[PDB]
């Protein structure tokens, strides 16, 4: 199967909240340039033809990676909407 | 009751004008009843096939006419008997009435003789419908074939006998669908019916007296008669089916061979030498493979293709008019206006496509070029037409493309033109021209396949012939069948056709065995110990003993019960040659397989299921109009259709995004699918709405009607969804 | 410790077996088997590549004249078998021109420079009273089956790429009989045998064969990541 | 087409189709790099066939990286009829699918087709291979059962294997006691008495002779020949020595090594007996609850590789001579002849009523049918137990014991259009001739089932449809509903064969309690069953071992006919059953999987299916039984015609008027 | 009140859902009249309007998810720190 | 073809086991390198194992032994397992003697040291002597190939000696997976890639690269032609 979704369905209350989750994820993590990551030192994913998925094949393999480590928080009311969108732009380039 | 030519092959014709329908246009019979209607009557005997109804909504209702059954005077199906005069049958047969039948004691067909006289004092017969033994006096009248009980089609699966009636139709109505292949072949165990089908259905050409052969073209024969004639007979030289198979006939006589009144002159389309050749005898191992003939998939050895055994012939039919417009004339032409010089390469002066030329899809066939749409403005340009060279208008690209899909090469072109020369053309049709295409189609994956005893299949795989299946001696076999096939469908005929096919390998010989006077198994066995001393007692002389490999199998072989122990190798060998069985390595290892496997010779055909018509892909294209659901058209094809429970499945999961694009980003909301695409081409991600098409329609559908349709926030508070 | 004697059996061009004995216990398959799938895929050859006829302009064509349509001489055309005698021909085009009445034989085409049809007697067309048979087919070397879709060959416009069936090798079969050889019983008397259109001897296949093998062992020359 | 080679995870799909669905994403993976320079002129690379370059290629299956297809097939019954599958850039023009999900759709290779559907967003995407994909829908949602199973050469590959030979013990070889029989009897196996593998009560000469100290060893033994996979030796795996087959402890290390955890593999298999189709159910079963969701993944394309692979160098066919007539048949047919005589002259002598006979005639055959069914399956388990017919029949591969009767022994008793079945059967099976009659005779029920299987055809959803316009409503919206109610679910069923008490059989309570949540805690056997918890598969066999003794009859389980939570079913109340293990998750639109696993099934309910529709639809029986307005005693008459009922209490009565032909239930 | 199931079905409090069954016209004039509200409840209902499903990911105990890398989440800490005036 | 000459990228941990990947291969070749290699590994592969055992007083494979925990066959089953080395191709058999007393867990190191001869699993768990247990052994290791049972070689060095199931192939499993990999425009290219595992006394590296010498020198074989032809 897919790895680890025994671990991520474990981590919400609902199947389909992570889902969700991991498709705003994959959404920032396209959006605001791919820098939005929280897992880019060494080992992230992967590809071939050359090693190539550091930059940008699959934004949701990786929303799966980075919400298997406890570095993201995902949760009905975290922040207002609105400096949400306000404050990823600002602090990150790419546009 | 019209209805088009099923003339897939001789036999799909033949089958199709000797049809049986309940549904009547007066309004006889409708799709709702079935349960009586439908059932098989005790009266279908020697009337009407029990077999030959097809699958699915038509079962019972079109059912095709027994093979002695015929009609007489009055719309009556009316199957003969023989009188038997107390014990002594005749040689005198009687037509008799449905009804007429139930007066009297019937016998069966198989039922012994001595010349005239019955034999066994306990005989099997019927009385109007229920099954009785009898005594010979009694008996009245007797069958005068086992093959007055079925159909044409039912009447050429040689072990019927051995086959469940319910995938017994499957192999009737299949036959049907034999495609005429170019390398064609006669089965090698036939049933008798096979030269009586190319002679009535008119597929073939038979001499007409005795006589001698003077002229033998691929366009025509000329043959000198006793009584003095010297007839023309031309060729049908490679004409298209209704249904897209090549149906051409091929001479089969030399300039000088004399002939006799009904020999054979030419061969139809799927003739072998005056035999019906439907399809092709293989070498079948009948085995399961690694997982490649799962259910009832196919594996198939490139040897096939190599040999180009199942490979046809098929010809594509593509048709423009050159109508007369408002706009002006349409014109098949060669200058179309904004068409690269390479796009016309192959077009002759004319505009047509040349003939031999190679088309791929979207290339030109013919050229066709019509005036600017709109209409033509009186007012200021019929000045124009006046102040400049007058014919200097515009013209735009409107011709004839191989669709998705293919084509082939260009093999004939028909132009039908003004000055009409016997032709009626429609009102403003001013010429039409025809151009066919041509292919020889291989068998490729994804075909299908089957036996005459209803063996369902689509070709999975074809392995090269190094790594699969062969005999001791190198010959790989040719089909890998999945034996778990067999047993839920109770055919063993496919069983003995092997096994028979298998001795007539070997003796280089093939096989009649009549429907229900078939071959038995002691028959079979005495011919493959026969095939043995062939298949074997060479290799004895050649050098060669038996194989290290062969005691290996013979060891497991006489553990699990097939060959008794303490004989020789070469007995044991014999033993389980006779039970249709032999020693079989596996070609990519050189290791036996570890117990004995049945091979033999089959007959199996390639059916019109072919993948060319079947594949499909459609990334973006034509919208219709009044609904913007899309469509295909110049190089695209059409969407599947998601329907109502496709979309109770994605309602069943979470997908509601998934959903909502199959109903919105797909094809319906023009706004959402321009945001979609554009935004792919960006490499972003597609946003779904922005309001629906179909919310902001059916607003302003019902406010067509005085209905005041509001939309409302969480608190009761008004909406506008029409985006400012 | 052995050394297997290698006795050969020849037969013409056509069969030939070889023996190796006494081998190691299970080593005729271990020898036997990859040989038999390398010379049926990989030893190469010749076959008739593309035709082009008098008047003819696609394969689905009848010649007056002649009995056999187009696509009929096309499937005689496949089984030319053709020696080239001189290994640095990759092609070489074989010309037929007949008339009259005659039963035209592969042995009819013009003698080329170094070129032996090894087929002589294969029928390719019968030819009536004022039939004119003329046509120009190219044998090429290659390897392998390549049908006529994949490579598309046409010396003129009007040809008609044919089907490629290189491989000159008919069947292949190798038998591992139990050799008793002084103290073992357990040995193999590994025996391979080899069918082949002349084109190339069965010998000369073998040769070829066990050739590729041990170049295919060397790939096994350097590990890497 | 078959796709063996994939992955569960995976499916196969042409070049030419994969580069027009993805095309749009092609452009712009061109324009990514050197190979174009704008999509204007990506557009143009693209239109024909022969163009395509081989760098194209490599921009496609990068685009493809992760992201998943849907494929559909034609009736789409369940959910499961759409799954989602990585693509795969495989030569030829057909889709290929995984053989492990040819159970779900019901889709066999003869012609079908399939759907391929891309999804767009990052959204679509997600829920397609978090909630979509085949590798995570193993549990079918209608019953807990697994759907991804081993299928037809799956299950007869590792049967094949799995499995143990017999064989003669002429002479009664006892080991048990002797120690003479230690070397002497294999002196008579050195010599021409005793087989490898047959009774010397405590082992086999096998047993004794190879003694395997690896299982690297057991095998490396097989691989040199000198032992087949299904003989029984001595092997000593994880501190036993472990007397069983080298095939047998094969399949083990199969298991062990597909899940990481040979501890738990081993605890989970029976390698006491060979593997068929329910032994694998329960294992792939087994391995989710305990092992999780992707392991069994691996799992189970293990198994799908390794059944594949020995099913082919096994080397079971079917020639003519494997469907074996037993010597019964001619004997029982003698037998029933006679009988059929005696039967002959009682009615002809007046003791038989013209209705006695026949019903003495049907009896005759049925008895002898059934006779010479068991006398086929005695047979292949006593004389050749690897016989491929009697191993497809009792393995899941292919066969049931009715249909191998029919190519064995014979086919019994034909119907006539009407009803009444013949009086002459048919005495022949297929593996001989089959003669004009019998076959004529035969045909009258076989278009009677071919037309019950059109007239199912027809209207396929018809079920599906209205449970869908009732149920669409219904879905998980909350955690639980306050109510304090719920369902007693009764363990026993009362009147069968008196007015008695008897467990419901297995099945049935396992339907009604797997995955439910316990309504009130209860203690039965040193447990306590706390409130609330989602009683598990084991809980509940654990309430029929405790109500086998006869500490219970009910259960307090919460249900959705007790649920309170308005538009839809709470957590609580509604079962255990997403397609995994797992409790409901909110959200899971239940509604439409409760009419789907209800109407799918209905395409098996012969014309049955009428009476489901009775059921839904509230309506009048046919023959209707009269309940009792009162709880009362009852009193019935002899009258002439017509007989009646009084229900009577201390209080009041009530008659109960009774046709002639009613026969009642009461004394 | 026991009722079949196309009775139960053929009788809902939405008209979106009655509009797909075979006399649309009785039920789109009897809302009408009565100003009914449609909440949308069903699916059914709310696929006829090209809207979201409300189940899956369109269940409202779902939709509102939010997700926020730490080093983003730390940064709206000071989104109410220069709230202090002066 | 030439230019597309196949990657050999090997995955090795220690000694025991090592993964081998070989791609890309024209169609057909994963097989017809793989299974004549594996067949060769897992029979020609040379090395050395125990073939014969004597104990102190012991007569029957089947005894019990007062004072030990094992049963003679559960020590021969160890002595299966034992991997040892010589060092020196002049060594054609070794006599190991194992004596111990008193309560102990004999090793494999508590065989007495031997000259050229390197015991390559010093850990193993060879017997539990328990109170006035003694424990007195010779065991014989020969030089071969391949797996041999005990009755094909009987061999003999006292009276009471017990021969034992010879694993003399250093080869413990092999296994090889033939699978497609794609090169531009063609899917059907073949990437062998095959397991092997071994006792230690060669890693699995020297192992196939052994294997596929004993294969390269078997086609040398072809080499010294002779005369005949058959008919009759
Ligand atoms: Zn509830």
């Amino acid at each position: 199967a897919e790895p680890g979704i025994d671990k991520l369905f474990g981590m919400v209350d609902s199947k389909y909240r992570l889902t969700v989750v991991v498709a705003k994820r994959a959404q920032q993590l396209l959006r605001h340039g791919f820098k939005n990551t929280v897992l880019e030192p060494e080992e992230r994913p992967k590809m071939q033809t050359l090693e190539g998925l550091f930059d940008d094949p699959n934004a949701v393999t990786w929303a799966m990676k980075e919400l298997l480590t406890g570095r993201l928080v995902f949760g009905e009311n975290l922040v207002p909407e609105d400096r949400l969108q306000k404050e990823m732009e600002r602090l990150y380039p790419v546009e | 009751l019209s209805q088009f030519k099923d003339e897939t092959n001789p036999l799909s014709s033949l089958r199709h004008k000797r049809r049986i329908s309940a549904l009547g246009p007066g309004g006889l019979t409708r799709e709702r009843a079935g349960f009586d209607v439908r059932d098989v009557h005790r009266t279908h005997y020697g009337r009407i096939c029990p077999v030959e109804t097809p699958e699915g909504a038509n079962i019972g209702l079109i059912t095709s006419l027994a093979a002695y059954a015929r009609v007489d005077e009055l719309g009556f199906i009316r199957t003969p008997y023989r009188r038997v005069v107390g014990g002594v049958v005749t040689d005198e047969v009687v037509y008799m009435t449905a009804t007429e039948e139930d007066r009297y004691t019937i016998a069966q067909a198989n039922t012994p003789l001595e010349g005239n006289r019955i034999a066994a004092e306990r005989v099997v017969a019927r009385r109007k419908g229920e099954p009785v033994i009898v005594s010979p006096e009694e008996v009245e009248f007797m069958d005068v074939s086992p093959k007055q009980v079925f159909s044409v089609n039912t009447n050429l699966i040689p072990f019927l006998e051995h086959d469940d009636a319910n995938r017994a139709l499957m192999g009737s109505n299949m036959q049907t669908q034999a495609v005429p292949l170019i390398r064609a072949q006669a089965p090698v165990v036939m049933t008798g019916l096979e030269e009586r089908v190319v002679r009535d259905s008119l597929a073939a050409l038979y001499a007409e007296e005795d006589g001698e052969v003077a002229k033998v073209d691929g366009n025509r024969i000329v043959v000198r008669y006793e009584d003095g004639r010297l007839v023309e007979y031309p060729l049908r030289r490679f004409y298209r089916s209704n249904q897209g198979t090549a149906l051409d006939q091929r001479p089969r006589v030399v300039v000088g061979q004399r002939v006799r009144k009904g020999d054979l002159l030419a061969d139809g389309p799927a003739s072998e030498n005056g035999f019906l050749a439907l399809g092709q005898n293989v070498l079948v191992a009948i085995m399961p493979f690694d997982g490649y003939n799962f259910e009832d998939a196919i594996v198939i050895s490139e040897e096939l293709l190599k040999r180009d055994f199942y490979t046809s012939i098929h010809i594509e039919r593509y048709e423009i008019e050159a109508r007369d417009t408002k706009l002006g004339p349409e014109r098949i032409t060669r200058d179309i206006p904004h068409l690269s010089e390479a796009a016309l390469r192959d077009l002759d002066e004319e505009g047509v496509v040349r003939i031999g030329a190679e088309v791929k899809p979207g290339d030109i066939l013919v050229g066709r070029t019509s005036f600017k749409g709109e209409s033509e403005p009186t007012p200021e340009e019929r000045l124009l037409r006046s102040i400049f060279g007058e014919k200097a208008r515009d013209v735009k690209d409107t011709s004839l493309r191989v669709p998705p899909g293919e084509g082939g090469i260009v093999v004939r072109t028909v132009r039908l033109r003004r000055g009409d020369p016997g032709v009626e053309l429609k009102p403003g049709v001013r010429e039409v021209v025809r151009v066919y295409v041509a292919q020889k189609r291989k068998l490729q994956v994804g075909d299908k396949l089957a036996n005459r005893h209803g063996n369902k299949g689509v070709v999975a795989k074809i392995l090269p012939v190094e790594d699969m299946p062969h005999l001791p001696d190198g010959t790989p076999v040719d089909v890998i069948l999945n034996p778990l096939g067999v047993p839920s469908r109770m055919n063993l005929g496919q069983i003995l056709e092997t096994h028979l096919g298998l001795a007539g390998y070997f003796l280089g010989q093939r096989y009649i065995s009549p429907i229900f006077d078939g071959a038995k198994e002691p028959e079979i066995k005495e011919l493959l110990a026969q095939a043995f001393e062939v298949y074997f007692g060479k290799r004895k002389g050649e050098g060669f003993g038996v194989d290290k490999r062969e005691v290996e199998v013979l060891r497991r072989a006489e553990k699990l019960g097939l060959v008794t122990p303490g004989k020789t190798p070469e007995e044991q060998l014999k033993e389980l040659f006779l039970q249709g069985k032999v020693v079989l390595y596996d070609g990519r290892t050189g290791e036996p397989i570890e117990g004995p496997i049945v091979v033999g010779q089959m007959f199996i055909m390639k059916l019109y299921h072919m993948v060319e018509d079947k594949m499909h892909a459609r990334s973006t294209g034509p919208y219709s109009l009044i609904t913007q659901q899309p469509l295909g058209g110049k190089a695209q094809f059409g969407g599947q259709r998601f329907g109502e429970m496709e979309v109770w499945a994605l309602e069943a999961y979470g997908a509601a995004h998934t959903l909502q694009e199959m109903l919105t980003l797909k094809s319906d909301d023009i706004e959402g699918r321009n945001a979609a695409y554009e935004a792919i081409i960006k490499g972003e991600d597609v946003p779904e709405p922005s309001v629906p098409e179909s919310f902001r329609v059916l607003v302003k559908e019902l406010q067509a009607l005085a209905l005041d349709v509001q939309t409302l926030d969480e608190k009761d508070n008004p909406v506008d969804i029409f985006e400012g | 410790l052995k050394a297997p004697v290698f006795t050969v059996r020849t037969q013409g061009r056509e069969y030939g077996e070889f023996v190796l004995e006494p081998l190691e216990r299970g080593f005729g398959v271990t020898l036997g088997n990859p040989l038999r799938r390398i010379l049926l895929s990989s030893i190469p050859g010749t076959a008739v590549t593309s035709v082009y006829i008098e008047d003819v302009l696609h394969e689905f064509s009848t010649i007056p004249g002649v009995k056999e349509d187009v696509v009929e001489i096309i499937l005689n055309l496949k089984e030319l078998v053709v020696r080239f005698l001189n290994p640095s021909l990759q092609t070489v085009t074989l010309l037929l021109k007949a008339e009259g009445p005659k039963e035209v034989k592969a042995r009819d085409f013009l003698p080329v420079a170094d070129v032996e049809i090894m087929n002589p007697d294969l029928h390719i067309a019968t030819l009536e009273e004022g039939g004119r048979l003329n046509m120009e087919v190219r044998v090429d070397r290659g390897v392998g089956y390549v049908p006529a879709e994949k490579h598309g060959i046409k010396d003129r416009i009007n040809a008609i790429p044919v089907d490629a069936v290189f491989s000159p090798v008919r069947r292949v079969a190798f038998q591992v009989e139990d050799t008793r050889l002084g103290q073992r019983t357990d040995l193999d008397k590994l025996t391979l045998r080899i069918w082949t259109d002349g084109s190339v001897t069965p010998l000369e296949a073998l040769n070829q064969a066990v050739e590729i093998l041990r170049e295919h062992l060397t790939y096994f020359s350097n590990p890497q990541a | 087409v078959v796709g063996p080679q994939l992955k569960l995870h995976q499916c196969g799909l042409p070049k030419r189709m994969a580069l027009e669905l993805f095309k749009p994403f092609l452009l712009k993976k061109m324009e990514e790099k050197g190979i174009a320079p704008n999509v204007k002129a990506a557009r143009r690379m693209l239109e024909r066939q022969r163009d395509i370059k081989d760098e194209v290629w490599d921009a496609l299956e990068e685009v493809i990286h992760g992201k998943v297809v849907l494929l559909n097939r034609a009736p789409t019954l369940h959910r499961l009829g759409i799954q989602a599958f990585q693509p795969v850039l495989v030569e030829g023009q057909s889709i290929q699918l995984h053989p492990l999900v040819c159970e779900a759709f019901n889709a066999d290779f003869d012609g079908d087709q399939m759907a391929v559907h891309v999804p767009l967003s990052s959204f679509a995407q997600a829920e397609a291979r978090i909630q979509m994909l085949s590798a995570h829908n193993l549990l079918s949602p209608a019953s807990g059962e697994p759907l991804a199973k081993p299928s037809r050469d799956i299950i007869l590959g590792l049967y094949y294997i799995t499995q143990v030979r017999k064989e003669k013990k002429g002479a009664g070889l006892e080991f048990a006691t002797p120690e003479e029989a230690l070397a002497a009897h294999e002196r008579g196996e050195v010599a021409l008495n005793a087989p490898i593998k047959v009774a010397g009560r405590e082992t086999s000469v096998g047993r004794l002779k190879y003694v395997f100290a690896n299982p690297d060893e057991a095998l490396l033994a097989v691989a040199h020949g000198i032992v087949d996979l299904q003989d029984v030796v001595t092997v000593r795996y994880m501190g036993k020595r472990l007397e069983t087959s080298p095939g047998r402890i094969l399949f083990a290390r199969i298991v062990a090594e597909a899940v990481e955890d040979e501890k738990v593999a081993w605890e989970l298999i029976q390698l006491d007996v060979p593997q068929e189709k329910n032994s694998l159910k329960d294992l792939v079963y087994q391995a989710f609850l305990r092992l999780g969701m992707e392991k069994t993944a691996r799992l189970l394309d293990a198994l799908k590789y390794y059944g594949f692979t020995f099913s082919t160098t096994s080397g079971i066919t079917i020639g003519i001579d494997d469907a074996v007539i037993p010597e019964e048949k001619k004997q029982y047919l003698e037998e029933a002849d006679r009988k059929l005589l005696q039967i002959e002259q009682a009615y002809e002598m007046g003791f038989l009523t013209d209705r006695e006979r026949y019903d003495q005639i049907l009896q005759l055959w049925t008895e002898t049918t059934e006779k010479v069914t068991q006398a086929v399956f005695k047979n292949f388990e006593e004389n050749y137990p690897f016989n491929p017919l009697y191993v497809m029949a009792q393995s899941g591969a292919r066969g049931n014991p009715q249909q191998i009767r029919q190519l064995c022994g014979l086919r019994g008793l034909m119907q006539k259009p009407s009803g009444e079945t013949f009086e002459v059967p048919v005495r022949s099976s297929f593996r001989e001739g089959l003669t004009v009659l019998e076959y004529f005779i035969s045909s009258h029920g076989a278009r009677k089932g071919g037309a019950d299987t059109a007239l199912r055809t027809a209207d396929s959803g018809y079920l599906t449809r209205k449970l869908v316009d009732v149920t669409h409503e219904i879905v998980v919206r909350e955690a639980d509903c306050g109510t304090t109610n719920y369902i007693s679910v009764p363990l026993f069923q009362p009147d069968e064969v008196t007015r008695s008490l008897r467990l419901r059989k297995r099945a049935d309570i396992e339907a009604g309690l797997y995955g439910r949540v316990l309504a009130r805690e209860v203690e039965v056997l040193g447990v306590r069953l706390e409130e609330g918890r989602y009683l598990s598969m084991d809980d509940v066999h654990l309430l029929i071992k405790a109500a086998e003794a006869g500490e219970i009859q009910e259960v307090p389980v919460r249900s959705p006919l007790t649920c309170q939570t308005r538009y839809g079913v709470c957590q609580k109340c509604y079962g255990y059953d997403l397609s995994m293990a797992r409790p409901v998750s909110i959200g899971e639109a239940v509604g439409i999987v409760a009419a789907q696993s209800i109407g799918e099934p209905g395409t098996q309910l012969t014309m049955g299916l009428p009476r489901v529709i009775e059921l839904f639809e509230a309506r009048r029986p046919k023959a209707k039984a009269v309940i009792s307005e009162i709880d009362g005693v009852v009193r019935i008459e002899e009258t002439e015609e017509k007989l009646s009922v009084f229900v009577e209490s201390e209080g009041f009565s009530k008659e109960y008027k009774l046709p002639k032909e009613a026969r009642l239930l009461v004394k | 009140l026991l009722m079949g199931v196309t009775k139960s079905a053929l009788s809902t409090k939405s008209w979106l859902s009655a509009a797909s069954f075979q006399n649309t016209t009785h039920v789109l004039t009897e809302a009408a009249i009565a100003g009914k509200k449609d909440e949308l409840i069903g699916l059914k209902e709310n696929v006829i309007l090209g809207r979201l499903i409300p189940a899956g990911t369109g269940s409202d105990f779902v939709r509102f998810t939010q997700v926020v890398d730490q080093k983003t989440l730390k940064a709206i800490e000071e989104a109410r720190k220069e709230a202090v005036e002066a």
